[PDB]
Parts: structure tokens; C-alpha cells; sequence
């Protein structure tokens, strides 16, 4: 290449230099012409060695630890679940770490090593070695003194007292202690999050198309509760190289429960219930039930993986109403049923605890709790009157498949409700 | 299913203040799951020796989570709130270096297996294991012992292998009582390996493709979403080497000289947050940690969950 | 013979965060069912008169900056208009074990580590700390600005066992001071159960409630909560305050450094108080710090010359070395960089 | 070109004031000449466009937080 | 010897928020039950009123923009229609240790500072001040809308002791005036409690209820918040009664300024640095002559000049309400 | 593919009138085709689903306001 130390003279005495003032003297208008121009580097040769080319970092677990930053790539697990750094090897950014002198000669020291154009023959043009300068090797003996250690960093394996160590036992024996790092190119790697998926061009298209109910082939992604992790303080450059689309901060995926963002004091039955009786208060009313199930239902014309969702996400629905029933199980000290409820009987041993008294209703509910078709049936037809405009599941041999898992949570949903009247 | 426990032990409902919420470097909410399995060694390294007794599983129930975090006005993530830390001796702020935390109450399934069952009661066990359980810290979070209005509960403890079959869904379906107003986490290996070849359109890897579970994503309508397999949730699933094993010397700023070093990646997996009644028997609920010290793999998982 | 590299102590006296109920004073035996204090939110309009500048000195720029008002939402948490009382209560454990290190790289340190708090300990007890520890209970100082001004605040004390009540206390935590130390009847035995449980090995558990009748729909004061980005929208209130499932509540932390101010031990303040026990001993809101390493009072070098050239202390400075291996801490030395 | 700009100074960051109207070139002209016309000591430079959004702040001896 | 870079003065006089109730006058020595002032909203259409910049003079542009107008949501907050009387009651705290700042950042200038308000206090004690602020409690002028045009004014303060009034005062408070400083020989009582609360003696807590015959139906004014058919006003509600923010409450006791460098002609106002009213556009006491707060804090702390004995009645009532100091 | 839509022509906007079924690609062909086949001037055009969720309207002379 030519042109690569040729482009520096054009841009500087063209829009910075617009009046050149007798007040100063010194470096500007006498040395640049002399010295710092080409061999500018002999006294800018001590931010040369300073830096290091790593993968995984220890300064964004705290900025005061000067143990050791390590380069190497890992191996693969051979185990199949398991994501890791692993699978980069050339999609992959080498992080640097140094002082805040690393934009310029990082960017001179990584072109020639990384990015060769050696493709496309294996005989001609491979055989050379005398396509050097050939010059003599006695003239420039003094002054050539940085040939070796432009590469050679210190090594010395070390920790640090603020660095996350762990002990991890083995089997049957004793332990490993083991030190994580932080990994900065799968973190970069991840923060390919933001172009192909939230804000990029192509997908904030079909996020317009699908305000107009078009269609083409390009489906989108949508990323909830997301957090914000701040590494640096104010300066995200005595870290890493977190600032020229990293903005010093980390996007972290959710690994939150159900009970998430789960409302306070859940309300209680027979008071004002005229919506709420088996459904209990959901938010997924127009999610579960509006859109989930409902498309491509009326031309079904395969049965291997249509009905095993309609069976399961019954299922849910029958484990969400027990969860419903053991949140208003505990929560609630006190009950005051008279007023409120004209609709709504027979839950005593539903929604009610044992009291230490007895609440029978001119039974012998306190201590025997059988026959539950009092809940169970009852919204087993509350499923059942979920839908009324499927009609023409009548005289077809698909009708004795949905009473097929309907007849199986009526199985596994009786001794559940004997079991805590004893 | 490696060392089948003779007795399942239940501590009841474990109350946590401030346990760390970031979790991982590419994950947050719910702590790790070593958190767990290292909680139920230190149980073991302090009462398990003194009761010749082996705590060796552990089955993840949280009933209740609340973390510290803010959203701002005019974005849709999250931040986390934060602590004032101490000054400097120069009088200035020190930096800020964040950290996520979260109220947290969380039950424990342990699995016992020793000798020390068949010489000591059942209730001998399950005090000197809860009694100490309230002197240590969860997840960098501390254990908060109880005092209310109601009456403190109480650590259970079944022998699983015993009794008969009707036993063994009396027994079985009495525990899933105590553990129903919360979510059990498990680990799902089997989901994040079968999609790998699911995807036949892209040829790509796991790390992408765990991605590509956690998403409420929307199909282009032929709008539609694609469909859900259940509560599944990205989780820190063990390490993983990038550095030769060190011998216990030469290195001076471990945590102590007698142990070796690695130094160590994370390891990502899938995880799917289930009610309880969803399980068959729930000693296959529990959480181990197995090693292979010859490579480089410190993982856990729940094995024995089909 | 030197400084291990890691050196660690973990957090004894571990609070938690302290919710907030309110009701009425008389009331407060059965205090077990009064309502959470909520946090609400309100506008607040003011005028910007801060220190100007030496430049601009002129009528006219002046007026035009108070043409315009600036406007912002915070946070504010009331009693009721009816309840008078407000009540704080928390739990606080104190663990035990308390020289032991939760790391060390040094087996020859840790060796002659627990000898030398060993050799605190049998010739002194934990009574000079946990006096000021429990002192720091029994005056209200967990209640920040909630105190000051208060007609009346009660502190019951309860320690339990598994769930029943071993011995409780009470208190009128006016009538002791904040700035004295001084010897009590009843708080001595409560003393001589935080130093039997700082001194053995396993918790002992202790409920703290405190009663501060403050008066009818005045405003109380929770933590503020520190929020490192602010939102770029001008939706966002300007002050945050904690609560913990809709109930207003002070952190844990800061109930801590409340129960931490016992360091009167460096020759200086003749009318200060006590402050928080901390190495390179620094306080937020003074700006400074009062232990500095010029003179032989950090910890750093306290415990040094305590433990490896074995050159005791003075006994005041062997108390804050002690108190400052109860509150945890991390610390170097750092024998490789 | 010379573009618009609203200078703010307001209490703290999360506060609504109405500003004045600047004639800048670029950002950092606005940042400089935003760096005067401060008249109080413990306030919060804003820098905004016409419409309301928020470009960068100053909160009293710091950095320029630019806004994303 | 010179001013620390953090000062931080807590407010003493901590009022709360005011809640409004409403009933008839006659019903006042039983006006505990009183219904709650009820905020609540009514649509509103209106017309083409500010003025026009010159671009828009014309007819075209006129008669379009008059012929369809904009229609708004307002919060309103009413008496009832059989109800006369507006009952206001909030609850005063009054704490003292006036001159103690709370965040300081030097140990000479603190010593100083302290040394400096015993001065003052030791000299001439807090009677100037409380008999400024009973004055303000006296008439209503916490009733800030809500007292002109009412045709009669009542307070009362109580003196709570445990949850007992120790001592309970009356007032017509429109007899007392607004724009003056008399003596009485009931309000001198308030005076030397609110006194002996502010120096440090007593523990002074008051329970302020205003009563005011506005009329059956009329509007009331509670304090409005900022806007976050839509809706052009909102008004402060605590649970469901319509009440006033405890800064507006507590800015009408404060206004006991009288001592201007500019000319005495408007009235007392709001002690503030640098004398400022937003409703009149203007600071009256301008740093380019020497009476602002910050001036004379400096000159009287640091370098040992005193001010006039008035000014300093002005510098220790910015001590009282608190904020944010020091350079 | 081509989507059912319901279009109506109601007095205002809580006024229920059976409305005419057509087929459209796409949302904004709807509000096109809506934007004809309407003969009064005062009225106010509804888009709907086949089953009555609604999705626009169109008040006299203002904008689609869609309905989330």
C-alpha cells in the first residue's frame, strides 16, 4: 500500500491552521516540517509497548485490579446445551487494553497482521524470498534498536484481591479455585443486538409493517426488561475500548421468574366478583386467549404438533388457577362474606383456610372435602364457553380429541382438593 | 441419576435482602444457580460432618422476587438502584462501581443420603440444618430469620425411599402443598440442543440461538408470535477453561495457598421456571454440580429431569 | 511475617431494612395491624436563588431568571391525617466468630491473626463494643431525621429464640443521649447478649422497634434512593424514595452505619460525637476524613503493627480495630500487580 | 449554516424550565457558549432543539453527559 | 475564616399538607365529621383570547380558529351546594436549633457560624421572628385564593401537649390584618410559644384549623400539580380530599419581610435569598446593593460586620426556612 | 393474501350501524378504500374486524386515530 501515511498532510493546515500568531513559536510552526512528520515516533516510543490484545478482561469486575488480562480462546464444551465464546474464531473482536494513547497505533499495528489477501495460488507466486530491499546489514548497526521489543509484554500470572475468586468442588476430592473474567468480545459480540434486532433499519420496518398489516418475509424481534450495566465511571476509556458504539455500558437479558413484577395484596373472592370468578386476574386476556390459539384452527389439516399445544396450554391454565388458589390461600386474614356475592357459592374448600373453626355450611365440610365437581366442572365449562364460534368441529372424529385433555384434568385435579381438609 | 437421595429435606421459606441480581455478564434477574450449589456445600462443610450426613441436591423454589432496579423516562429497559459507598481518605467520591440487587424468599428442597439418617430422628436433622442455615448468606444476600404475627415454618424432612407406592404419592403430593404459591427452576439442556438442528434454514451456533428462545418475537403474518414451549429464561450454567491449571503457589493473590487455579469463562444455558405439580417426583427437581477437571468444564445442572 | 494479599472479613452485625407503619400513640402495644406508610408523589415550584457568579451584577438578568420558575416531581411520604405515631421496626442478627478472616492468603498471618484477637478477647470482652453497639439500639439513631424533633420515641427490643420471646426490653430512647456514653441496669444485660453472641459461634436474633410520636399527617423521611441515569425525557421525578412492597422503608445499610457510630477514639473532637467506624475514618457529610495515614490511626497500620511486629495500641485504638473487623471490609496489600 | 439551539439552566437534571434560544454552528459551540451565560453556582446546564429533546447536561463541575 | 463549599440548613416550621372540608358555619364546634372537598372534572370549551402575533391578524385565519375551538378537562373542586363554609386544617412543627447547619464542610467557619447565631440570639431572642410568624398564622394568609372575597375568616390554633390541647387560641382573621405587625395580648401567647419553640425550649406542636364563609357552591381552590379533550388542569388531592401542598402553606408563613432596599410600598413578601415574587417579576433585593442574603451572611460571619439589627432578623429567618449554602 | 375488514359509517364515534365487508391487503388499503365508499359528510368511518374489534376511525376531516 501507498497511500496509507501519504492521507495525514491534507487534513490538518487545511481547517486548523487559520492564523498563525508571533505569540507562539514552539512547536507548531518550527518542529512539524522538522521532526513530526515522519520520524515522529522516537520520542512517542513509550505508548508503543504499553498496550495488550485480549479477549476476556478483569477490569470490568472493578477498575482497580491489576492482575491479568488473558487473550486465550477457549475450548469447546463437547456437552450440548452450553453457549459460550466459544463458537467465535473469526467473527470475533480482539478487545485492547492500555493508557488512553490507543486509537492510533492500534489501528497502524492491526492491519498488517490481521487482514492478508492470500487466496488464490498455491504454485506461482509462493516460491519468492528474494523480493526483499536487499540492503547491508553493517550500515545500520546503532540506531535500529526496536526491531524485538515492539512485541514482548511482561507475563507473570496473577490475580488481584478485588478479581471474584471461587472454589469449586471436584468429584469426590477436594477443589479447583476458580477466577472468572469478564468476557468482552461475547459481550461485543452480543451488542449485535442493537442493529440486526432493536433499532436497526430492517427491523423497525416490519415493526412498521406490522401497524399496516403488511407482509414480507422478514419477520422482527422484540427484546423486554433489558437492563443497563454501566461499567467505567464518567471515563469508559481507562477500561476498555467502550467508546466508539459501546457507550460504556452492557445490555443484560432477563432471567426473571412469574411471580416478577407480581401485584401486592391479591384481592379477594365475593366482594364485587361479577367478571372474575374461575379465571382469576390475569393480564394475559388478550394474549392467551384472543390470539394464541385462534389462527389456523379452521384449516387444520395436520395433527402432530397442533394439538399438543392445545393440550398443554390447558394445562397451564389448570396449574395457574391452583396458583391463583394458593396466592388467595395465605395473604388474607380475615373474611367478611355477607355482602357482595350473589353468583359465587360453593368455594369453601376452594378459597377458604381451615381457621381453626369450623365453617360448615350445614355439612361436614371441616373435616371431609370430596365430590369437587363444585370447581372443577365448573370451570372445566368456563374453558368450554372461553370460544363459541367454532362450529364446525360437530360430526368429526377431531371433537373426541379436545375431550380427550379434558378428560385428563378431570383425573388429575381431584385429590388435590381432598388433601388439605384433614 | 448419581446418588439418589434417601430423604429430601425442606427448608421452608427462606427470606433474602439484597442477593446479587446481575448474575452473569450477559444475564440478570434471579441469581446463578451455583449460588445454590455452593449454599448447600457450605451447609455441608459446617453441620453435614458434625452429623456424618450428605447434603448433595438442591431444588430452586422462589415464591417471591423484587429487585432494585428504575425505568427511566423514555426508554423501555431497566437501571439498577444503587448504595453511597464511602469516601475517600483524599475527601472526595470514590467511583461507582454498580451492582444489582434484589429481596428475594426462595425455598430449598436438600437431599440427603448418608449413615447419620439411620442414628439421629428426622427432627434432630432438620433443626441443626435450619438453625445453621440462619447464620449464612444466600446469594451475597443475607438470610433473614423469622419473626411475624403467624407462627414460623417449619423444615420438614421425608425418607423417599421409604414407604409404599401409594406412599410415594402421598408423601410426594404433601410437599407440592408447601411449594405451589412459587415456580421451581430447572435446567433444560435437551431444548436449547434440539432447536440447534431445528434450525436447518441458518447453519448457526448456540450462542445465537439461545438468544432466539428468549424472545416474545413476531411473525410476519403469511401479525402472529411464534410459540411458547413454557417460562424459559437464559441461566449461567457453569465455567469453562481458558487457562491451563495452575499449581497452589504460584500465583500471590489468590484466596489461599493450597488449592490450584483456572482461570475461567462463563458457560450459558436454558432454564424453564415450572409449577411443581408439573413434576413426577421431586427428587428429579434437584441441582448438582459435576466436574471434569481433565477439560476444563465446572457445570451444573439438574440431571434425572426428563 | 507480612501482610497476606487478600485479606477479608465478612459483615457481623447484619441488619435488615427497617419498614414503616403508622397509627396512633397508646395504641402501640397492639401495633401489629397499622397501616404502611406509602410514598405519593407531588409538584413542587420554586425559584432558582443560588450564588451568582462575580460577572454578572444587573437588575435585569436577574429579574429574567426569576420570570421563569423550574418545576420538578419528588417523592413524599406522610403520616395520616389521624395517626400521630410512627413505627420502624427491623430485625438485626449478630453472627459471631468475629476475628476470622472470610480469606486470607497467609496461613502464618491467620495463625498469629486469631491469636492476637484471642488475646483480645480473653483479656477483654466484646462489653466495651457491644455497649456502643447497643447503645446505638437503645438511643433511636436508626431513625435519621425522623428523630430529631420527636416529642416521644420508645424502643422495644425483643431477642428470640426460635419464635417465642426470651427476654424483652424497652426504652426511652430521649432520655439517653447521643453524645455520652453512659452505664445503665437494663442495658447492660442487653449488652451481655450482643457480646455473647459476638463472642460464641451461631446468631443471636433480635427484633428492634421504635415509636416516635411525631404528630398528625407530618411528613416522615425513608431513604433516598441513588439513581446513576436519569431519564432523557423530562418524565422523571427529581427525588426517589425507598419502599419496599408499597410500604415507605430506610435501607439496610443505613440502619447500619447508624449502629456503627461508637468511634470516639481518635484524639480529636471536643464536642463532635461519635462517628461511623470505617478505615481511612471518613465521614459523608463533614467531607473529610479524621484517621489519616500521616499519623499512626488506620486500620491499615493499626492492625499491622498490632499483628505482625506485635507493637500493641493503645487500648482505645485496639476497640476501633476490633469494631472495625465486626463491620467486614476488604482489604489488599496486593503482593503481586 | 447556523443552527437553533435552547439553552436551559436549570436546579437538577430531572427539572423543566423554559430556556433561551441560542444561534450555534455546532454542538460544542453550544456547549462553549453554554459554559457562559450561566449566572448560579449548583445548577444544570441543558442543551436541547427546538421540539424538546435532549442533547447534552452539565451538573456543576462535571462532564458533559452527551444524551444518546 | 472563609465560606465552606457545603452548608446545608434544615427547615424548622415544618407544616403539612392542608386537607379541605366543607359544612355550614354554626356547625364549626362540630366540624370534625365534615365531608371531604371532592376533586372533580367538567368539560370545558373556550375562545380565542391571548393575543396574536401580527402574522395572524387576519380575518381567514380569525374566523377559522374562532369557528372551532379547542375543548379542555379541567379538575375543579367545589363546596356542596347546601355547604357554606370551607373548613382548612393542617398541623404545625416547629423545631429549633435554628443556627446548626446539618452538612458543613470546615470545623472554623461551622465554630464561627454557631458563634455568630448565639450572638444574635443571646442578644435580641427569636420574638421578632415568632411574632412575624404568629402574625401569619393570626390572619389566614395560608388561605391564599381562598380568603379574598370571603365574608368571614376564622382560625384556631391548638397547643397539643401528649394528644391533649394545652392551650387553644381564636382568631378573625380578617380583622387582623394582612399588611401589618400589631400587637395583642392573645397573640403574644402564640408569639412566645412559636419563641420557645424556635430557641430550643419546648417541644411546640400546633394544630391550625381555618374556617371560611365562601358561599354554598362556590369554588375552592386547592393547590395544582403540573401536567405530566386533555386535560388542562389537575388539582392536589391526598386520598380523595382536595388539600394544598405544605410548601404553599409553609411559603404564607415566611412572608414577614418588611425591611426592602427598595421602596415599602407593596407589602411584606417571602423570605427568600435575593427578595424575589414570581407574581411581580422582580427581585427587591438585588446583590448590586449590599442587603441579599449571600452579601450579608458573608459580611457577617467572615470579616465580623455586622448588618443593621433589622437585616439581621432577614438573615437568621433564611436560617429558619434552610437550604442549600455555602460556595 | 387479502384480509376481511368491516367498514362503517356511523353518526359518531359510539354509534353501532351493521357495516359492509370488504377485502384489502393491508390496513392502510383499507383506510384508502375507507377513505371512498362513504356518501355522507358528517359521518364518522369505522374499520373493524370480522369479529368487532375495532382497529381506526375517522372523525369529519381529521386523522385515522387507531385504536391500540
Amino acid at each position: 500500500l501507498r497511500q496509507f501515511i501519504e492521507s495525514f498532510i491534507q487534513e490538518r493546515l487545511q481547517g486548523k491552521l487559520d492564523k498563525l500568531q508571533p505569540d507562539e513559536d514552539d512547536k507548531r510552526q518550527t518542529l512539524l516540517a522538522t521532526h513530526r512528520r515522519e520520524a515522529w515516533l522516537a520520542d512517542a516510543a513509550r505508548r508503543v509497548g504499553q498496550l495488550q490484545l485480549v479477549t476476556h478482561t478483569l477490569k470490568p469486575i472493578h477498575p482497580d485490579a491489576r492482575g491479568s488480562n488473558l487473550h486465550s480462546l477457549p475450548q469447546a464444551p463437547g456437552q450440548p446445551g452450553l453457549a459460550g465464546s466459544h463458537e467465535l474464531g473469526d467473527r470475533l473482536v480482539s478487545d485492547v487494553v492500555g493508557n488512553a494513547a490507543a486509537l492510533d497505533v492500534f489501528k497502524f499495528l492491526s492491519l498488517q497482521y490481521q487482514g492478508k489477501n492470500l487466496l488464490n495460488w498455491l504454485t506461482e507466486d509462493s516460491a519468492e524470498a528474494l523480493q526483499a530491499l536487499s540492503d547491508n546489514a553493517e550500515q545500520a548497526r546503532e540506531w535500529r534498536q526496536a526491531f524485538i521489543g515492539i512485541t514482548t509484554v511482561k507475563g507473570a500470572p496473577a490475580s488481584h484481591s478485588l478479581a471474584k475468586q471461587l472454589y469449586f468442588p471436584l468429584p469426590g476430592s477436594g477443589y479447583h479455585l476458580l477466577a472468572p473474567l469478564f468476557p468482552t468480545s461475547l459481550v461485543h459480540h452480543v451488542h449485535a443486538l442493537l442493529r440486526e434486532a432493536r433499532f436497526g433499519d430492517a427491523a423497525k420496518a416490519a415493526r412498521e409493517a406490522r401497524s399496516r398489516q403488511e407482509s414480507w418475509p422478514h419477520g422482527f424481534s422484540e427484546y423486554p426488561n433489558l437492563a443497563i450495566q454501566k461499567f467505567g465511571g464518567t471515563k469508559p476509556q481507562n477500561i476498555s475500548q467502550l467508546n466508539n458504539e459501546r457507550r460504556g455500558e452492557n445490555w443484560l437479558l432477563p432471567s426473571l421468574p412469574p411471580n416478577w413484577q407480581r401485584q401486592n395484596v391479591n384481592a379477594p373472592m365475593r366482594h364485587s366478583s361479577v367478571f372474575e370468578h374461575d379465571f382469576g386476574r390475569t393480564p394475559e386476556v388478550s394474549r392467551l386467549t384472543r390470539t394464541l390459539q385462534r389462527f389456523l384452527a379452521k384449516t387444520v389439516h395436520n395433527n402432530l404438533a397442533i394439538r399438543q399445544r392445545r393440550a398443554q396450554l390447558v394445562a397451564q391454565i389448570c396449574d395457574e388457577a391452583l396458583q391463583y388458589a394458593a396466592r388467595l390461600r395465605e395473604l388474607e386474614p380475615g373474611w367478611s362474606a355477607t355482602p357482595g356475592c350473589q353468583l359465587h357459592d360453593a368455594e369453601q374448600l376452594w378459597l377458604d383456610p381451615l381457621r381453626a373453626q369450623t365453617d360448615e355450611t350445614f355439612l361436614q365440610r371441616r373435616l371431609r372435602g370430596d365430590w369437587p365437581a363444585e370447581v372443577g366442572n365448573r370451570f372445566a365449562n368456563w374453558l368450554n364457553r372461553a370460544v363459541s364460534s367454532d362450529s364446525q368441529i360437530l360430526g368429526s372424529p377431531e371433537a373426541a380429541q379436545w375431550s380427550q385433555e379434558l378428560s385428563k384434568e378431570l383425573t388429575m385435579f381431584k385429590e388435590i382438593l381432598e388433601d388439605e381438609r384433614d | 441419576s448419581v446418588t439418589d437421595p434417601e430423604a429430601l429435606l425442606l427448608l421452608p421459606r427462606l427470606s433474602i435482602q439484597n442477593a446479587n441480581a446481575i448474575s452473569s455478564p450477559l444475564t440478570w434477574g434471579f441469581p446463578s444457580p451455583g449460588a445454590f450449589t455452593g449454599f448447600v456445600h457450605a451447609l455441608q462443610r459446617r453441620v453435614g460432618i458434625s452429623l456424618d450426613i450428605e447434603l448433595d441436591g438442591v431444588g430452586i423454589v422462589c415464591h417471591r422476587f423484587e429487585a432494585q432496579i428504575s425505568q427511566p423516562a423514555g426508554k423501555r429497559t431497566k437501571v439498577f438502584n444503587l448504595t453511597r459507598n464511602p469516601l475517600n481518605r483524599d475527601g472526595s467520591t470514590a467511583a461507582i462501581v454498580e451492582e444489582g440487587r434484589a429481596h428475594l424468599e426462595v425455598s430449598l428442597l436438600l437431599g440427603v443420603h448418608g449413615d447419620g439418617l439411620d442414628d439421629h430422628p428426622a427432627q434432630e436433622i432438620a433443626r441443626q440444618v435450619q438453625e445453621q442455615a440462619g447464620a449464612m448468606r444466600l446469594a451475597g444476600g443475607s438470610i433473614l430469620p423469622w419473626c411475624n404475627e403467624r407462627f414460623p415454618a417449619p423444615n420438614a424432612e421425608l425418607l423417599m425411599l421409604g414407604g409404599s407406592d401409594e406412599q410415594r404419592r402421598k408423601n410426594q403430593r404433601r410437599l407440592t402443598r408447601r411449594l405451589l404459591p412459587g415456580f421451581a427452576l430447572v435446567s433444560r439442556e435437551a431444548l436449547l440442543q434440539q432447536h440447534l438442528e431445528t434450525l436447518r434454514t441458518t447453519l448457526p451456533e448456540a450462542t445465537t440461538l439461545d438468544a432466539l428462545l428468549d424472545l416474545c418475537r413476531i411473525n410476519f403474518e403469511p401479525w402472529q408470535v411464534r410459540d411458547k414451549p413454557g417460562w424459559l429464561v437464559p441461566i449461567p450454567a457453569g465455567y469453562n477453561a481458558l487457562s491451563p491449571l495452575y499449581l497452589p503457589g504460584e500465583v500471590r493473590n489468590a484466596r489461599d495457598r493450597e488449592t490450584p487455579l483456572r482461570f475461567v469463562e462463563n458457560l450459558f444455558g436454558l432454564g424453564e421456571w415450572l409449577s411443581p405439580h408439573r413434576v413426577a417426583a421431586l427428587s428429579d427437581l434437584l441441582w448438582y454440580h459435576h466436574a471434569e477437571p481433565d477439560k476444563g468444564l465446572y457445570r451444573w445442572s439438574t440431571p434425572r429431569f426428563v | 511475617l507480612s501482610t497476606a494479599s487478600v485479606l477479608a472479613f465478612e459483615r457481623k452485625l447484619d441488619p435488615s431494612d427497617a419498614l414503616m407503619s403508622a397509627g396512633a400513640w397508646a395504641q402501640r402495644d397492639a401495633s401489629q395491624e397499622w397501616p404502611a406508610v406509602t410514598v405519593r408523589e407531588k409538584s413542587v415550584r420554586g425559584t432558582i436563588s443560588n450564588r451568582l457568579k462575580t460577572k454578572d451584577r444587573d437588575p435585569a438578568k436577574l429579574d429574567a431568571s426569576i420570570q421563569s420558575p423550574n418545576l420538578q416531581t419528588v417523592d413524599v411520604a406522610n403520616l395520616p391525617s389521624d395517626a400521630d405515631t410512627l413505627k420502624v421496626r427491623f430485625t438485626l442478627r449478630v453472627l459471631g466468630g468475629a476475628g476470622t478472616p472470610s480469606a486470607c492468603n497467609d496461613a502464618a498471618y491467620r495463625d498469629k491473626l486469631l491469636q492476637t484477637v484471642a488475646t483480645y478477647v480473653n483479656d477483654q470482652g466484646f462489653a466495651e463494643l457491644a455497649r456502643r453497639y447497643a447503645h446505638n439500639l437503645a438511643n433511636a439513631r436508626f431513625l435519621w431525621r425522623n428523630r430529631v424533633g420527636a416529642e416521644a420515641v420508645e424502643v422495644r427490643i425483643n431477642h428470640i429464640r426460635q419464635g417465642e420471646v426470651a427476654r424483652a426490653w424497652r426504652f426511652d430512647a430521649l432520655a439517653i443521649g447521643l453524645r455520652d456514653f453512659k452505664a445503665d441496669a437494663e442495658l447492660d444485660a442487653l449488652a451481655e447478649l450482643i457480646a455473647s453472641g459476638l463472642s460464641g459461634s451461631g446468631h443471636v436474633l433480635l427484633e428492634v422497634v421504635a415509636f416516635a410520636r411525631i404528630g398528625d399527617g407530618q411528613e416522615v423521611f425513608p431513604s433516598q434512593e441513588l439513581i446513576l441515569d436519569k431519564g432523557d425525557k423530562k418524565g422523571q421525578k427529581s427525588k426517589t424514595l425507598y419502599s419496599v412492597r408499597d410500604a415507605a422503608a430506610i435501607h439496610s445499610q443505613k440502619i447500619g452505619n447508624a449502629l456503627r457510630t461508637i468511634d470516639t477514639w481518635y484524639p480529636d473532637e471536643d464536642g463532635l460525637g461519635p462517628i461511623a467506624v470505617e478505615p481511612y475514618g471518613s465521614v459523608t457529610s463533614q467531607g473529610k476524613a479524621y484517621r489519616q495515614p500521616k499519623q499512626k490511626l488506620d486500620f491499615y497500620t493499626l492492625l499491622d503493627n498490632w499483628v505482625l511486629r506485635d507493637e500493641a495500641p493503645a487500648v482505645e485504638q485496639q476497640h476501633y480495630v476490633i469494631a472495625n473487623l465486626i463491620r467486614g471490609g476488604v482489604f489488599g496489600e496486593a503482593e503481586e500487580k | 449554516m447556523k443552527a437553533a439551539y435552547i439553552i436551559k439552566e436549570v436546579q437538577n437534571i430531572n427539572s423543566e424550565r423554559e430556556g433561551t434560544q441560542i444561534e450555534a454552528t455546532s454542538l460544542s459551540q453550544a456547549k462553549r457558549i453554554a459554559s457562559k451565560e450561566q449566572c448560579f453556582h449548583g445548577t444544570v446546564m441543558r442543551i436541547e432543539t427546538v421540539n424538546g429533546l435532549w442533547l447534552a447536561y452539565k451538573e456543576d463541575g462535571k462532564r458533559w453527559v452527551d444524551c444518546q
